[PDB]
């Protein structure tokens, strides 16, 4: 089930990154991208894009948010440790809060 | 052993989703026929990843899921 949705939700974010690329549309901005769970769109530099939380684990709240910002430069900030591309997912654990 | 890298990882990963992927050449639109291959796809390409301790994505990685979406996917719907 959980694989199900995680699959699905990816092959269709991949879908649209191929098959529907921002045209033109000159300026900045961060170009859609799979950040291994969640699709996120492109959007305007210095931007900070949000969602509900997968409903992928059970110890995950929907009702919490997650957020991944892109910088003025527009690409999508990375976490300083590792530098690699980062979508914040620290608010979805339910115990956590 | 023929990983002795991530290249090599994702190679052994692509040829064994591409043996699972000719003989169905047409339900390749079809979720029920290519769930499992894709599945399978990705978490090889993510198992290797933490062997090698790279993150997942990882651009290697996304380079051969762009792959099967332009050989495999161009034709279908986002489904």
């Amino acid at each position: 089930v959980t694989r199900n949705k995680i699959m699905t939700a990816q092959y269709e974010c991949y879908q649209k990154i191929m098959q529907d690329p921002i045209q033109q549309a000159e300026g900045v901005y961060c170009n859609r991208t799979w950040d291994g769970w969640l699709c996120w769109n492109d959007v305007a530099a210095g931007t900070e894009s949000m969602q509900l939380c997968p409903d992928y684990f059970q110890d995950f709240d929907p009702s919490e948010k997650v957020t991944k910002i892109c910088d003025q430069d527009g690409n999508w900030f990375r976490h300083p440790a590792s530098n690699r591309t980062w979508t914040n997912y620290t608010q979805c654990n339910v115990n956590t809060h | 052993g023929t990983v002795k890298n991530y290249e090599t990882a994702v190679q052994f990963c692509w040829n064994h989703y591409k043996d699972q992927m000719d003989p169905i050449e047409k339900d390749w639109c079809d979720w029920a026929m290519i769930s499992r291959p894709y599945s399978t796809l990705r978490d090889c390409l993510e198992h290797f990843a933490e062997l090698f301790d790279l993150g997942f994505p990882n651009p290697l990685a996304e380079r051969i899921i762009f792959e099967t979406h332009q050989i495999h996917f161009a034709n279908c719907s986002l489904v």
